[PDB]
RNA sequence: GAGUACGGUAGAGGGUGGUGGAAUUUCCUGUGUAGCGGUGAAAUGCGUAGAUAUAGGAAGGAACACCAGUGGCGAAGGCGACCACCUGGACUGAUACUGACACUGAGGUGCGAAAGCGUGGGGAGCAAACAGGAUUAGAUACCCUGGUAGUCCACGCCGUAAACGAUGUCGACUAGCCGUUGGGAUCGAUCUUAGUGGCGCAGCUAACGCGAUAAGUCGACCGCCUGGGGAGUACGGC
């Protein structure tokens, strides 16, 4: 995740830009996981609700 | 890939490849792509095992 | 006591959960001045907030202004707050900044992290 | 025998003999019934990232027939080397003989 | 029904070696100067014997980001870096082949998470026990700073788990709709096959609920239950 200043723009395009290279990135998210220590029955027991939610949100589409 | 030919995703191929990472330099996801299952592993080990190579990048910094 | 004249530095943003540290050097990674949200005397749950980061970025930058420096490229490191107002502080101070990039470390999988706290 | 596929890159200021390397490897394996099918060269290219402090290497490819013993010494050679940097070695079926990627760029 | 021969597919299935990149820690060196770290707030702790920060270099150990998915493989336990070698099974298609060669299974034999144990190596991070600081009426706890067995490897033992789908194995029938994994045929759609999921008619159930992956309708064999404590304990055997 890395930017420029290009062409003589404000200092107010750049750094919104740079915000959004790093949200894409997903740099905080990663920083947030390795934080502290999940075990594997919890990481399994998370995707398992993720999945469950996310095949919920499909369905109620229709 | 199931357009005209290509029985594999082969690791020589850096123009195939390199429209398969982001600008950091991480694998895209299947569900952005549209790709296939059976050439989503392919992607993935073809990239890997031209990571290897230094043909591509494991991470934008180094 | 001695002069020495340096253009174009690369300040490091350090931002933690409980600090931020700013640090500007040469392009061979030599400090020349640095700043920090404690050394400001804020000291405790007011270390944490983004004015702090700015206030450090202010005094870092103006102790920089002896050497020159017309021009910092940028390098963040952190999940804390104090990310972006200290390159906003920076930029007011008076430099030209020419990129921003973002240098976080993450293993790939590496050691495993400390236990998690039951609050 | 059996099919191989062996990818190759020597140091960069060394790169000037490997016509020499390709030729002792190539007899050496070719010598006990050993067989090759494509020898490509592609070299001098960037790196990616900087392996054992050089941003450059001479890179080649060639496919081979060959066995058991053949390997082992042929692994022997690229292992002893100290222009040899890095390796990679793919078995596969088929005999693939009609260019890779070549310099499609002009 | 059950097996064999022949192409062909997908896979973190198993074992033995080799090698990668990110990150942490320690150590050496340059710049540089008063803080750093931690918390609900602190304090212990680390710093002017030059810390944290930053740049270059070296050593070592362990885990394998993205891909990653109601995804895959395995009898179960379980198995995620890449390559070579050794090796088991499943799926799929056509033709040929044997001719009931089958299912279950008390004893018995084998595999079996983690912790633990024995002998010998290894030691980055994490962290029982332990020490100190807080909090508290007290705090042998939660919280903070440290930290040893252990976690890793080889061989041997142990033989237990909410070892769970709380649902034994095998075979046959019984409306449908919507996804997905490996693979065939017909003209993107249709059909079909072995898995993996969400709903749902009959039927079943005390009810919740199950509903072709039955807890429906049947057949073959096995294991187990008979009010709550005492107790999965005492004694005896192994
Ligand atoms: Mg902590
Ligand atoms: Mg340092
Ligand atoms: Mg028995
Ligand atoms: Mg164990
Ligand atoms: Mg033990
Ligand atoms: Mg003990
Ligand atoms: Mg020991
Ligand atoms: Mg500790
Ligand atoms: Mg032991
Ligand atoms: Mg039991
Ligand atoms: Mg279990
Ligand atoms: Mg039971
Ligand atoms: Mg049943
Ligand atoms: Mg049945
Ligand atoms: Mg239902
Ligand atoms: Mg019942
Ligand atoms: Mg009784
Ligand atoms: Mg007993
Ligand atoms: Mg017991
Ligand atoms: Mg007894």
């Amino acid at each position: 995740p890395a930017v420029k200043v290009k062409e003589n723009e404000p200092f107010d395009v750049a750094l919104r830009r740079f915000k959004r290279s790093c949200e894409k990135a997903g740099v905080l998210a990663e920083v947030r996981s390795r934080e502290f220590y999940e075990k594997p029955t919890a990481e399994r027991k998370r995707k398992a609700a993720a999945a469950v939610k996310r095949h919920a949100k499909k369905v109620q589409r229709e | 890939f199931t357009a005209e030919g290509v029985k594999e995703i082969d690791y020589k191929d850096l123009n195939t490849l390199k429209a398969y990472v982001s600008e950091t330099g991480k694998i895209v996801p299947s569900r952005i792509t549209g790709t296939k299952a059976k050439y989503q592993r392919q992607l993935a080990t073809a990239i890997k095992r031209a990571r290897y190579l230094a043909l591509l990048p494991y991470t934008d910094s180094h | 006591k001695v002069k020495k004249t340096v253009v174009d530095g690369i300040a490091h943003i350090h931002a933690s959960f409980n600090n931020t540290i700013v640090t500007i050097t040469d392009r061979q990674g030599n400090a020349l001045s640095w700043a920090t949200s404690g050394g400001s005397g804020f000291r405790g749950s007011r270390k944490s907030t983004p004015f702090a980061a700015q206030v450090a970025a202010e005094r870092a930058g103006q102790a920089a202004l002896e050497y020159g420096l017309k021009n910092l490229d940028v390098n963040v490191k952190g999940p804390g707050p104090g990310r972006e107002s200290a390159v906003r502080a920076l930029n007011a101070c008076g430099y030209k900044i020419a990129s921003i990039t973002d240098v976080t470390p993450i293993p790939h999988n590496g050691c495993r992290p400390p236990k998690k706290r039951r609050v | 025998m059996r099919h191989y596929e062996i990818v190759f890159l020597v140091h960069p200021d060394q790169s000037e003999q490997v016509g020499g390397m390709v030729e002792r490897y190539t007899k050496a394996i070719e010598e006990d019934g050993g067989k090759i099918h494509r020898l490509e060269d592609w070299g001098r290219r960037q790196l990616a990232y900087a392996i054992n402090n050089v941003h450059k290497a001479h890179y080649v490819l060639m496919n081979v027939e060959c066995s058991a013993k053949a390997l082992a010494e042929l692994e022997d050679n690229f292992r002893y080397n100290d222009a040899v940097i890095r390796n990679l070695v793919m078995r596969r079926d088929e005999a693939v003989t009609e260019q890779s990627e070549m310099l499609k760029a002009e």
